[PDB]
């Protein structure tokens, strides 16, 4: 992810619900085990240590994510996903169809 | 590890964006511009031939 | 901003040449912290061993590369996303995470290096010092040094079955003193030596190792060493001993054999001979501590040693209690010692160490904060001796800088505290009658 | 924000129990840095003497305090405002303050303690490593270390004229390798010696002094811990000398004496004689490192040296030149010596010894960073060997923290590298042919 | 806050008028670097060729946009996300991007830019010079310069085989002292040529190409014009010479022809005749150097002019070396030459620059960095002699910006350093005698 | 954060290798500007004259460093504390501090380096590019440059009277287009007097002065120029004259006497015959511009030329409105000329060159920004071109950085402007009828 | 900091209490502009036409919730991620998504009211007077009344 950044307002909810301090650790089929097994099964190479574990759940339907921002060529800022882009896009499809006999 | 969190997330499948020129105007299929449909959705009219 | 963001560990040497590791704690500020852990033992039922590779082509089989792999991939993940302040809770989540009593899965080492590195990490984060953040605003007490003069037991050739003897400066009025005073002695000590023929150079704690002809000669050369420096045994120095008495303790026969370093004509003793051996050298010299002075598991022993002499000496158990909680509180509810020597590595985390000097402070023991054979340029020690108030350090002589940083750390520390410092001296022997 | 707001020296312990100073500078943003100052020499024609008491009740007439005031009331009004990382004009302004040659006035120590205290700061402040605040961006080069292992001369009462004995690991891949090949020959040689009832106890530097019947006694022990270890001799571990023949050396009869150390059955060489001997040592063992080969004041001998063998054996001058820029330019237009041993105490600043490295590397000469015989916990001169890529550092053995603190910090260096680091071995004696 | 966010390219004249490409650097914070790459060469066997477009209807095949695009679509998208003070990982990273030993596949313009903007960008996010930046704390010289002053061989109609002719004011107490008596010989020969009917319009590296009657009258001219402007020729100012022997020679018969540029009645000279040429200029001249003295491909003669004027005059190798590192190390091992002539677009990346700079100080021998023919308003040539502490630099004549924006750059740097800034002159010249 | 807190000047060498100063301001939070000052004139009735040393000893008495005292010790003290974004604030008060119309007492050069380091740090304070700060958010039309592509007169030894001769690539869609184009045809023309046997060496400005016949024959040259590099002239590119006509204009008869450059064949022409002949010129080839076609005193003649040629042909008072706007205000009355060639140094400040470029937009006339005969590396008169959108600049060839440098920073600018750059070419004579 | 995040319009009245519409700019450090649109003409044959409801039982036909719904959901999706000192660009962005010569598809008052905020809030980021960021450092000129 590069078009985009973890929230600050995310980030401090985070940190001070304390969710990093209830991990939830699992294995190589994604089924919940105690920490002393995770460390067992990562130790012995069952387990990937990266792809294993969650911290928790933030509570209140924060956004997740806000967008990244970048300098142009004035030196002026921007935000990541804004741009050129392309030119495809056609008009539509329609496709007639003055038959269904819609419900009301 | 995946968890279901609540009731859980919303199916929605990119397919190329479709209006129906209904006798009541221009229908466009979805109401979003990211070309989001509801991945399994179909209507039907059921009648007694 | 205080939420650790990295732990990485590395494989480094010790004062030995030995492997050891050390941990690196980052936080989301760029708070840092780093942790280098004493070398200890892999091997004991009722204590944390560390994680050694076993590997005979590096180091002898002595190296850290699994510590370090430990520390990188299991407690990383795990650590990475406390705040940094939560020392209880990282430890505890490490002890949880390993789940052994020996932390033997994970390796005490491993867990000790995270343990300093996060409280160093948090103290720099916080602006304070590292004994400020440890034991809170009240920290005024500089420890009373027992330092290592003459080695012999398994340390020497010489017939001593002893294996240290030990300075104190209690007489001091400062820890600047206390500290000239021991560099004095130590110098007076090494012109007798040099006058004496004796053998000069220094061992793993920076002690000498000559050959005397017993315990007698080494003690009243110490004496000797002592007032040439200017200063009065008894009154302003006096003498601590570490026996060792498991390695010449003859389990099968419930005996004490000095023969095993005293040479074939040495006495044996039952431990009521013992205790008569110990008394008579406390009468005859200002001895004010005695470390092991019997077995590790004569109970017996150590119980009738405390009814004769622990009113009037300091009476240490190392090997006794191990840094255990378990075996401090026996001994407290059966009157066996009245001190224990606290090794961090013994027990593997900060929090344990510090429930086990709250637990020995509060039964009138005293805690000495120690130093193992193999060192650091790590001086944390002396900041857990200072923040505990322990009032009293054991960590080696005056001449290598695995035993000089510590002292150039309680340097520090009295000089940051100004008036506030504190040098009990003989008042930092509380658990001694008057 | 840079600016240096405080300047604060106290008196500390060096690694033998001496008195040195400690110098800690704070700036605006409150970036810190401390400086440890290894004890030199107080005595010196042309070089920088420190500042000692000379109160005879306080550690014998070695005290630092003082160089202690002359940091706090003197040096620290005048540097206290100045920007952090002006390091050139801070020693400039301290070597103007002093206002003598040999930075008598003020001490060496004390000069050094800021300079170091200095760098150290503005490399906190910058958040850069030191040694790329020393050294610029392109600073790869780990040296190569060459580990003192056997002690003669006066460091030892065995019938050894030379006083250093060294184990050279040019033929390892990285500098982690270079440093286990060292500790497992150290611990071989600790086991050989152990076997033979030779003594084990180290020394100032970390390495042994046993009782060795000669030179090459000595050496062929060394050559057989190398192969116990199972390292090829002249192939992956080289042997180098420190004969410091400036203790053996008889002024009025031009001679060098070995019947100082050696008995009267010594060889008193003239000083073509000891060109012959070296020769010698250097064709039967694979020794690629000699210093001090001849006197300080024998120019025509070490001219003689440098012709006969300095296209094959790296020829060090550590008295010859006394890190003293005047000598080494004399040294390079006269074509005496190939090296020189660098000792950041000996001249007074860290500008004056990036100066000195820099015109010896000028002159193909190779500059070797240099410990001292009391050493600090500080390990800044690891930074200037990998700042400046010298390629060699000589910092002891591989047992006291004293000498292990500088390894323990070049492997910190070689693993924030990583990828880029490089370890030359003999490669980094470019003052040699093929 | 110091990540590299965005890097933009383009194409952007250079002081030819040819085509070339700058590449701008943006860190996360808003620090910001520009760097401009010098026109060099597209075809060579051990040299890094530059990336051309090849269409011959835009800018007659020799625009770059092409090495642009390379830069904005490959180069960036693999640099982003790096630290900005990671000028080695960077650099590491493009040249194994790259792939090809001559980096021909990106461009060795396009990966010099980036390393150039990344390095200005990362001395801007510091908040440093950027010979700070680049070279430490220890950089002080300021470089000796040879400035071009007459012009013949290949870039002048007149019978003259050398090259260049340069002045060196090396007795100068300072580099604005030198720059003036540059500037003040450089209108006093253009008064000469004015009054003797020659022409004073400039070339491209600012000097003058008038119509003489051989090299002796050129260097006649020279001297005359330093003794009109008031300084002593062979104390003040200094003769260089450019030859370009790689011009003149002919492979097939092994002689240096100056029938090429000095017409029909010229002589034909062997390697030794050669030589004994050069030995006659010097004897005649106060030349202090000599730069491309015999053909590139040419090694014994080479050697043999190293072996007879090489000990009092100095003999760079500019097309003999490449600026490449195994031809510098063949011609140290060789003995041949005693200086190297350093062009950075010749490797295309700053690494590799200080590299061979440190490769030929610890030889003996001078780097001498050097503009290009075809150069920009980027002056980071200065920053980089400064920072290497070379004592020499080789920037074109005392006329258009794209020399004398380095000599007002290295004013800059030398107003900065103050009382700290040292001129060494005829001091710089140590790879020679006394 | 935005106070000024420094002013700095240096002397520094210019692009003819003459010295001129540049001042560097500092704000409160770090935001910097430099204005290095183009080489004027220090004579001029109605002129501003810059400040000289007259030191015939140092320079040939062209020195800077009393105007440079003049920024360090007047100047400074009255700037500093003022906001950097007060520019107009600013240069009226050292307008008011000189005291004098012509800016003697402090230099013209001083005021105008302090003006352009005030503006360039105002503009690095609020993070903007220095033509938006100058000319605010619509700053969108690219200049169409009159490249100087052949030189004359008092430049040249041709008998040419005319100074220079121009091509203006108006046709081109873009600036880069444009830039490209005249890079080209100036190739085509090197290649052209290469091979018809004249000078190719560059001048002051970068153009040639090669060895014509006349005035004819140079613009034939130049047509067969554009022609062989692809592009047709009058449609594409059209050609531009700087007559100088105030040089060989005789006040004393009232008469243009070609003579003085074109031989005693040349013809003696009044101010009628004048007009007659620049009309047969405008008639013959497609020239678009004429600079200084009467002298600066004819206003009779100026006027007569405006009512001949002003209606399709661009007439430009270079020395007839000297950069003032007393002069212009006359012109505009008396309708004399259509054009003002605006040189920022014949001023003296930033708010009077905007002053006078706004004062001739609102009468019809377009401000051509000029550069001076000795350029730096200074590019602001490009901001300054396009901040006003005056649609012309005059900057030089296309061969030296001095002039390279504009080109690139307008490069620069179109780059960053994007789709928004305009380059409206032949639209850009907004004063001509069709 | 310098980023449009919000672009909001309402609608308002103007001199004469006909409706019209103002528009407000937020940027990512606070930074606010507020622009609000001269009631003009929505007929011409060459002249920008400003977008009415037409809605009689409203305001009489004047009302301008079309433009405020067009300034709320095509241009502000649209103009959200531009520098707010990119006036040029956000001025040819929003004539470009508008497509007509005579802007009367998302109608003049909008595109009006959009320009006059991001222009005032680009002057409040940099803490410089409007006229100072319109024209540049040489603004002096007092106009004649
Ligand atoms: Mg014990
Ligand atoms: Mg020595
Ligand atoms: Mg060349
Ligand atoms: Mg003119």
């Amino acid at each position: 992810m590069k078009n985009f950044k973890i929230s600050s307002t995310y980030r401090a909810a985070r940190k001070q619900q304390k969710t990093a301090n209830r991990k939830s650790f699992y294995n190589d089929e994604g089924y919940m085990i105690s920490p002393s097994e995770w460390a067992d099964g990562v130790i012995k190479g069952l387990i990937n240590p990266k792809n294993s574990w969650s911290n928790d759940h933030v509570k209140g339907y924060l956004p997740r994510v806000s967008p990244r921002s970048h300098w142009t060529k004035n030196g002026y800022r921007e935000y990541l996903g804004i741009g050129k882009s392309r030119d495809i896009p056609e008009k539509e499809p329609e496709v007639i169809e003055m038959m269904d006999l819609e419900l009301v | 590890k995946t968890k279901m969190v609540k009731k859980g997330v919303l199916k929605l499948t990119k397919a190329p964006l479709k209006i129906v020129k209904i006798p009541s105007g221009n229908h466009s299929l979805i109401k979003n511009h990211e070309s989001f449909y509801e991945m399994g959705k179909a209507n039907f009219m059921i009648k007694e031939i | 901003m205080s939420i650790i963001t990295d732990v990485y560990a590395r494989e480094v040497l010790d004062s030995r040449g030995n492997p050891t590791l050390e941990v690196e704690v980052y936080t989301e500020s760029g708070a840092f912290g780093r942790g280098m852990v004493p070398s200890g033992a892999s091997t004991g039922e009722h204590e944390a061993v560390e994680l050694r590779d076993g590997d005979k082509a590096r180091y002898g089989g002595l190296g850290t590369q699994k510590a370090v792999d430990n520390v990188n991939n299991v407690i990383a993940e795990h650590i990475i996303g406390f705040d940094v302040r939560d020392q209880q809770g990282i430890d505890r989540a490490m002890i949880a995470l390993d789940g052994t009593p020996n932390k033997g899965k994970l390796g005490a080492n491993a867990i000790l290096g995270v343990s300093i590195a996060v409280a160093r990490a948090a103290a720099d984060y916080l602006e304070v010092p590292l004994y400020s953040y440890l034991g809170g605003f009240n920290t005024k007490v500089l420890p009373t040094p027992m330092m290592n003069i003459i080695n012999g037991g398994s340390h020497s050739d010489a017939p001593i079955a002893f294996q240290e003897f030990m300075i104190v400066p209690a007489g001091a009025p400062t820890f600047k003193e206390a500290l000239r005073w021991g560099a004095e002695i130590f110098h007076a000590l090494k012109k007798i030596l040099k006058e004496r023929g004796l053998e000069t150079a220094v061992g793993d704690e920076g002690g000498f190792a000559p050959r005397f002809n017993g315990t007698e000669d080494g003690v009243e050369t110490i004496i000797k060493a002592i007032e040439a420096a200017g200063y009065v045994p008894g009154k302003d120095v006096f003498i601590g001993l570490d026996c060792a008495s498991s390695e010449f303790y003859d389990a099968e026969h419930k005996v004490y054999g000095y023969t095993k370093f005293e040479g074939e004509g040495a006495a044996v003793r039952t431990a009521a001979e013992q205790i008569d051996y110990l008394e008579e050298l406390v009468n005859k010299y200002p001895i004010i501590t005695i470390e092991d002075g019997m077995d590790e598991n004569d109970w017996d022993g150590w119980k009738a040693l405390t009814e004769r002499l622990g009113g009037k000496v300091q009476l240490v158990g190392d090997d006794f209690f191990v840094t255990n909680t378990a075996y401090l509180e026996k001994g407290i509810a059966e009157h066996a010692a009245n001190s224990i020597l606290i090794k961090v590595n013994q027990i593997g985390t900060l929090t344990e160490t510090f429930d086990a000097i709250e637990m020995a402070k509060e039964a009138g023991y005293t805690a000495v904060v120690s130093h193992r054979s193999g060192e650091t340029e790590d001086s944390t020690i002396a900041d857990i001796a200072v923040a505990t108030n322990a009032g009293q350090i054991k960590t080696g002589s005056l001449s290598r800088t695995d035993r000089i940083a510590k002292y150039n750390q309680l340097l520090r520390i009295e000089d940051q505290l100004g008036e506030v410092a504190e040098y009990r001296g003989l008042k930092s022997f509380y658990n001694l009658k008057k």
